[PDB]
RNA sequence: AGCAGUAGCAAGGAG
RNA sequence: CUCCUGCU
């Protein structure tokens, strides 16, 4: 019972792992058996304060908190998938049987009049023109005998990229040469870029509401009994009013139906390339129709791990001038005019070849999941409120409370918009929205450091007097996950005019 | 006649080469490590392969024999139902769960499958004979603790059910006999004049005896008096910000 | 007008407006490319913390030890973090730990850790995650490197009979003192193995970049171990669970209002308290199991004299283990069209061919290499000891100096809180820096950038930010609501089950949770293909439903995956769908739904929309093929040993004798059994009885 | 080309 | 030239 397999080589294992002043276990088993402490023990501690040279850093006297270096470069691009806020659509009432992405494809092939929609050589601006504008000849003529399958020609051997990648040799044969194939490895990290300038104005474009109503497909309520399900049943339905008319709800929309049709794509068309409609659903006057945004072009995924970045081209129906600046890498050309009664006003067609993935569709396909932090945000706000006060004043309480949004352009001290509660749930739901499309590394990294300097702002806000140890390393980590990443850069901004309004009260920070 | 059946199972195992090296090495509870044995790494994403599958138009496996039957080839409307690709066993859609859910023949087995579940259709007539009343909106809040939460009536500690169990369906091999034995005996006096003549199977009945007799305790947040009639009622009755009770009886 | 999502700061808390600051809803990061790097950063990245150069000489492995305990070369930068611990200093916390609460401590709670151990089955081992099989040198499952280890027993010399932990153990290092080992490699061939490369080969942990982390921008290296290094890591942390457990200064809301209201029952008239939020930094670096060899030997002084030399492996298989080195590395020629791969073996022949920083990382860690691994004796990576760190930080928590200045706090994996009473800041100085003095001896590094500190309550501590009287709850992680895809039955009742859990023990408001139900409702429906009778859905499954509808008399029993609507409340999320919806459906319906004579469900819920899907295609068509072969065959004898012992997935089927002969003898049981109170007849008894004699003649032949 | 982010994908394998 | 893939 009471004995252990005492091995022969597990035995000199344990005796060459000891500690330095030792020689075997043994030793070590009964010096520790016999251990009576002392106290020199004190010695060593206030030898080891003497020699470390460490000050705290107090903040009513060094206020040090200085705002983030924001990259003064060149301004970054316009880098989400799609275009959001510069769209155009082509809508027809919603055929029943007719509901599948081909059918819808070839059905706005006979609304919207692709005959109609010819292209130039010559790009206003971009890089490779005619092997775009052959692209959109030779997709539109595929659409024109109705099937999805584009027949191999150069110029999608050149887009969607067929024998783009290196020739794994393993190291069985290598045939080495005199100072011939000279071969190596090399990194280099990420470009660096500026203050993106037109992320106000899709921000608040994003909030606006559209007539087209109701956008995303939710579901129906279910029987509510004489309870609190009063209470999450009229919740529902005030929020649910709301964030169904924003363009936010046509972005998310746009997004489910088109990476379900790639998705579904992805996996029962390997290795054929496909065409596939860019559109949303939603009730225009009670008649529920379908919108078309742009044509989707698929690039032969073999998806054999989570990643695979297959290629997808988007040709995308626009109405307004571009800019190098922004829409920088588009590749506009013009198509020609439609009319819009409030005449004729132009119509640009938009270019881009990118990339998704496969891990990048379940959380972009099912992004419907963003109205679960929303509605807990608001109801935290109105819980906490009626907690504490001790009353039910609920509907009242959404209509006459106010919350501090959006301070102007030229003066920002203490001159700030105060709306009421339900445009407070719109900015949210469009907060949400962009966390769930701009994730990278980044934003990760600046979410953990924005959540230091909000507890010091708390700190600031109550008179508690905070310290910090070491600040210049802590600059260095904000610093260093604010390269590219355009909600990156743009939240640290705000977080720097979130200081300045709260330096005009309270005492810690910079001008 | 069902140990010649086993016979010739036995009999007919023990013919292979490679599988004698199987049996007759290994140990009794290396069946434990012998019914675990799946290679693939975590499935990771089940839900973006049901979807991969439902997508498709032949993703289920389903037996051939039943089906042909009663099924139909096609419905109305090019809509298909079968497939002639492999065992015999016949890859199908689900238009033919649905289907034999729509047009599919009958079953009368009412009175065992509301004796199956009696727990559950025991929550439910608790639930549906309660009362409600108004709102409070105030603080709420208290530790955490171990709480016994279904109105059970014998209370054992899922130790005298297993063992229960044991000496309930099948005492061939059921236990080392203990001195716990005496009044769970008489009670295993009640409980074979219940479960001898019965269609339902051993594992469902082992599956339905722990969930009438187990006290489910778990470590929950708990407020309030701290009868089990209103601890599956724990997340219904109180938030943190906001409380309802107002139940008579 | 510019806009600012930050401004609802200004007259609100930080435990209201701090889920607006978690980026939960997009994608977690994914890693790259090859595990190499990282590797290589973290055991350089530990030779640079050791502050020492102290080498000895080794006869087991070939290969130069360096020592961590003891040999320090303080350097004046003291800032930076030190790798190593003082053993005196330690012991002497240990001395000082145990003597705040009772006087035989350690004797108790080690003799309940024991009085656990000698009570468990080794099947215990296969409840885990991922491990390292040693046989194929790759990440299995834990019953299948289970059932390797325990097959190459078997197979090199005699069987196995232990059926318990102690005699599973004994049984790994008996197989430490044999001259070679036989196991089978790949289609199964037979292989035999030396005696140091088997030492070398239980030593062995696997090295993997951890996938999905929300909250770095730099990647980090996970390990995961083999199998024999398991149990007795196993054992540590039962001892280490216990005395955890028993301890009061460890961890999550109940504690920090005892610890923060009777210390504020603890000030005097001019003193005051202040907190300090901290994160110790580079933590699997700087925690050596010398010092866990050393307190472990301070623990079990007086417990027993098998658990004693039984405590005292898993940190001396920790002391010298080795790190798989990923997969190597890549080279391209300046066209780049041609992209070589060199693997971790051949990478100190093609030394040459590496960057600036590989070699960097190369150089200094070239004295340790070995063929495929390096040698590491210093770290403890991560997946491993942690319940027993913690007692490290409760051991600097309950210091004891001698003003009446002093500390006291909570302690987790590595997030402290530490709470301060002085009277003058000065001495909050002389205070603080005594701890950060304490923890900087006995091995603990505190990082400066990440710690702040309030008057009052106003801490963090493992994301559950506490202000002056609220307390701010968990962000978890949305896609739990959808795990589940299993049926048409079992993912609905799944995710009521998740937003219960998710209600009871967080805050989740209603709201909430009416809301993201409503949400995985839609989701399911999406899955499955199945949308409600007088929705326009017009597809290959909703032809049937929009045909027949007139068949059904009470339209709202239908079930919702058949084209139902949604009955399911937040009163009512304890229920499954059923048994609700049972008391409604028409008895052509309901006898129509529940019949167990069904194509899909013949060959917890009501399972009767239970299917199988097909499995893959790789399963036939790798050069795993005989894998596939295994599964079937262990599928044909569990079906067997199942279809002689009735009842079996109750109870454990504990014995040690093997499973044929207990078939037998069970044959021949119920066939006397069965035979004088039953059957009785002459040519069934002596035919099946030929039949088991048949059979084991077959068998032992 | 491009997606990327400290290193990979843009098909891979066998007969 | 063909076959096989879809976490190996």
């Amino acid at each position: 019972e009471l004995e252990m397999y005492k091995s022969k080589l597990f035995i000199a294992m344990r005796d060459e792992s000891v500690p330095l002043p030792y020689i075997n276990y043994e030793h070590l088993r009964t010096r520790c058996e016999t251990f009576k402490r002392n106290q020199a023990e004190c010695e060593a501690k206030v030898a080891d304060v003497a020699s470390r040279l460490k000050i705290k850093l107090e903040h009513l006297e060094e206020n040090k908190l200085r705002p983030l270096e924001i990259p003064k470069e060149k301004e970054a691009p316009y880098t989400h998938k799609f275009l959001m806020k510069d769209a155009w659509f082509f809508a027809k009432p919603h055929d029943s049987e007719r509901a599948q992405p081909q059918q819808i494809l070839y059905d706005f092939f006979e609304a919207a009049n692709m005959g109609f929609m010819t292209t130039s050589p010559k790009p206003i601006f971009g890089k490779q023109g005619l092997m775009y504008h052959s692209l959109w000849g030779q997709t539109k003529r595929a659409i024109k005998d109705k099937r999805n399958e584009l027949e191999p020609s150069e110029q999608r051997d050149f887009l969607c990229g067929i024998g783009r990648a290196s020739k794994k040799i393993q190291e069985d044969k290598w045939q080495e040469s005199r100072e011939e194939e000279f071969k190596q490895e090399e990194t280099k990290g990420a470009a660096k870029r500026g203050f993106p300038t037109w992320f106000n104005e899709e921000w608040l474009w994003a909030m606006r509401d559209s007539k087209i109503g109701d956008w995303i497909p939710m579901a129906e309520m279910p029987p509510c009994k004489n309870e609190m399900e009063d209470y999450a049943k009229k919740m529902c339905e005030e929020l649910e009013s709301k964030i169904q008319g924003t363009n936010c709800a046509r972005e998310m929309s746009k997004l489910i139906h088109t990476i379900g049709s790639l998705h579904t794509e992805c996996r029962n068309f390997p290795g054929k390339v496909k065409i596939v409609p860019i559109y949303c659903r939603g009730t225009l006057r009670g008649e529920s129709t379908d919108c078309l945004f742009g044509i989707a072009i698929k690039g032969k995924s073999h998806l054999n791990k989570d990643d695979g970045m297959y290629t997808v081209v988007t040709f995308e129906f626009s109405t307004e001038e571009p800019n190098p600046s922004k829409h920088e890498k588009y590749t506009v050309f013009e198509a020609g005019t439609v009319p819009v009664e409030a005449k004729e006003k132009k119509l640009f067609l938009y270019c881009r070849t990118t990339g998704m993935s496969k891990l990048k569709n379940d959380w972009f396909s099912k992004c419907r999941r963003c109205l679960i932090p929303t509605m807990e945000t608001v109801e935290q706000i109105v819980l906490k409120e009626c907690a504490l006060k001790e009353e039910n004043r609920v509907s009242e309480m959404l209509e006459n409370k106010r919350a501090w949004i959006a301070h102007e352009n030229g003066e920002n001290l203490t001159r700030l918009v105060s709306t009421k509660l339900k445009d407070l749930c719109r900015m949210l739901i469009v907060t949400q929205f962009y966390y769930c499309i701009y994730n990278d590394n980044q934003l990760e990294g600046f979410c953990n450091e924005q959540k230091k300097f909000l507890m010091f702002l708390q700190a600031d806000k109550d008179s508690k007097s905070a310290f910090t140890f070491n600040q210049k390393g802590l600059y260095e980590k904000i610093e260093e996950c604010i390269v590219s990443n355009p909600l990156c850069i743009f939240l640290a901004d705000r977080l720097n005019k979130l200081f300045l309004v709260a330096k005009s009260n309270g005492a810690k920070y910079f001008e | 006649s069902l140990l010649l059946t086993l016979a010739k199972e036995y009999a007919n195992l023990t013919k292979d080469k490679k599988s004698c090296k199987l049996l007759s090495q290994g140990t009794v509870s290396s069946y434990t490590t012998f019914k675990k044995w799946t290679t693939s790494r975590k499935e990771k994403n089940p839900s973006l392969r049901m979807r991969w599958a439902m997508g498709s138009k032949f993703p289920i496996m389903a037996n051939r024999e039943i089906l042909e039957e009663a099924g139909i080839p096609e419905q109305w409307e090019g809509i298909d139902l079968w497939s002639k690709k492999d065992l015999g066993m016949v890859l199908a859609s689900p238009a033919a769960i649905t289907y034999w859910n729509f047009c599919g023949p009958g079953v009368d087995n009412s009175s065992v499958i509301k004796d199956v579940y009696k727990a559950k259709f025991m929550k439910k007539e608790r639930w549906r004979e309660t009362l409600w009343g108004p709102m409070n909106f105030e603080l709420v809040g208290k530790q955490r603790r171990v709480v016994e939460t279904q109105p059970v009536e014998i209370k054992l500690n899922q130790k005298e059910i297993k063992e229960l169990t044991m000496w309930v369906l099948f005492e061939d091999e059921a236990n080392l006999a203990s001195k716990f034995i005496q009044e769970n005996f008489s009670l295993v006096l009640s409980l074979r004049e219940l479960y001898k003549g019965k269609a339902v199977n051993k594992d469902v009945a082992a599956f339905m005896i722990a969930h009438q007799f187990s006290p489910e305790k778990r470590f929950l947040p708990t407020f309030g008096p701290i009868r089990p009639e209103r601890m599956e009622l724990l997340h219904c009755l109180g938030g943190d910000f906001w409380k309802i009770e107002a139940v008579t009886a | 007008m510019e806009i600012n999502p930050y401004l609802l700061m200004l007259n609100n808390d930080i435990t209201s407006m701090i889920s607006l600051t978690y980026p939960y809803t997009g994608a977690p990061p994914m890693s790259h490319g090859t595990s190499t790097k990282y590797s290589m950063e973290t055991v350089s990245r530990t030779y640079s913390y050791s502050r020492t150069k102290k080498e000895v000489p080794s006869g087991i492995f070939p290969i130069e030890r360096r020592k961590f305990c003891n040999t320090i070369e303080d350097k004046e930068n003291l800032e930076k973090p030190n790798g190593n611990v003082d053993i005196n200093f330690m012991l002497s916390l240990a001395e000082m730990l145990e003597e705040k609460m009772g006087k035989g401590f350690f004797k108790f709670c080690a003799n309940e850790a024991e009085a656990e151990i000698l009570k468990m089955h080794f099947s215990k081992l296969t409840e885990g995650r991922q491990t390292y099989d040693w046989t194929s040198e790759r990440n299995m499952p834990a019953a299948t490197a289970l059932q390797l280890t325990v097959d190459a027993i078997q197979e090199t010399q005699g069987t196995f009979k232990g059926t318990t932990m102690v005699e599973y153990c004994n049984k790994i290092l008996e197989m430490m003192d044999w001259p070679e080992v036989k196991f089978k490699k790949v289609t199964l061939m037979i292989t035999k193995i030396g005696r140091e490369e088997f030492i070398k080969r239980i030593c062995t942990i696997n090295t993997m970049a951890k996938d999905g982390e929300r909250g770095k921008y730099k990647r980090r290296a996970i390990a995961t171990p083999g199998m024999g290094i398991r149990p007795f890591s196993k054992i540590v942390e039962t001892l280490a669970q216990k005395i955890c457990e028993r301890l009061a200064e460890s961890g999550k809301k109940a504690k920090l209002k005892t610890t923060v209201s009777s210390t504020n029952s603890k000030l005097q008239e001019g003193q005051f308290m202040v907190n300090i939020t901290g994160d110790n930094s580079k933590w699997n670096e700087c925690q050596q199991p010398e010092a866990y060899l050393a307190m472990l030997a301070y623990i079990t002084k007086d417990s027993s004299n098998l658990m004693k030399d039984l405590c005292s492996v898993a940190p001396t298989l920790f002391c010298n283990k080795y790190v798989k080195m990923g997969q190597g590395f890549r080279a391209k020629n300046k066209r780049k069209t041609k992209e070589i791969v060199i693997p971790a073996k051949k990478m100190k022949e093609r030394k040459e061919l590496m960057n600036a920083e590989w070699r960097d990382l190369f150089e200094t860690i070239e004295p340790y290499m070995d063929g495929e691994c390096c040698f590491l004796g210093g770290g403890m990576l991560m997946g491993m000891f942690n319940m027993l760190s913690t007692v490290f930080g409760v051991m600097t928590l309950n210091y004891r100096e001698e003003r009446n200045c002093y500390w006291t706090g909570l302690q987790s994996s590595d997030d402290f809180v530490l709470f301060c009473i002085s009277r003058t800041w000065p001495e909050m100085e002389m205070t603080i820096l005594k701890f950060i003095a304490v923890c900087k001896l006995m091995g603990i590094n505190m990082s400066l950038e990440k710690s702040y500190g309030c008057l009052p309550e106003l801490f963090e501590f493992t994301s559950m930010f506490f202000s002056g009287d609220f307390v701010s709850n968990i962000a978890l992680e949305l896609p739990a609501f959808t795990t589940a895809g299993m049926n048409e039955g079992t993912d609905f009742t799944a995710a009521m089950s998740v937003i219960r859990t998710n209600m009871i023990n967080n805050g989740l408001s209603p709201g909430t949770a009416l809301m993201a139900l409503r949400i995985c409702l839609q989701e399911f429906r999406a899955t499955y293909r199945v949308h409600p009778y007088d929705s326009g859905v017009k597809n290959h499954r909703m032809k049937i439903i929009r045909k027949f509808i007139e068949t059904i008399e009470n339209k709202d029993g239908l079930l919702i995956s058949d084209g139902g609507k949604l009955m399911n409340n937040i009163s009512s999320l304890h229920i499954p769908e059923e048994i609700l919806k049972e008391d409604l459906m028409d008895p052509s319906y309901r006898n129509r739904v529940f019949n167990p004579r069904n194509p899909f469900t013949q060959f917890a819920v009501v399972s009767t929309h239970s299917f199988r899907t097909r499995s893959n295609r790789t399963l036939l068509n790798t050069d795993m093929r005989a894998m596939a072969l295994e599964e079937k065959r262990y599928q044909v004898v569990c079906n067997m040993y199942r279809s002689v012992f009735e009842s079996a997935d109750v109870n454990t089927p504990i014995g040690s004798m093997s499973m044929g002969e207990a078939i037998e003898a069970k044959i021949l049981d119920r066939a006397r059994t069965q035979f004088e109170n039953g059957i009785i007849g002459g040519e069934e008894y002596s035919e099946i009885k030929r039949l088991i004699e048949d059979a084991k003649r077959q068998r032992l032949s």
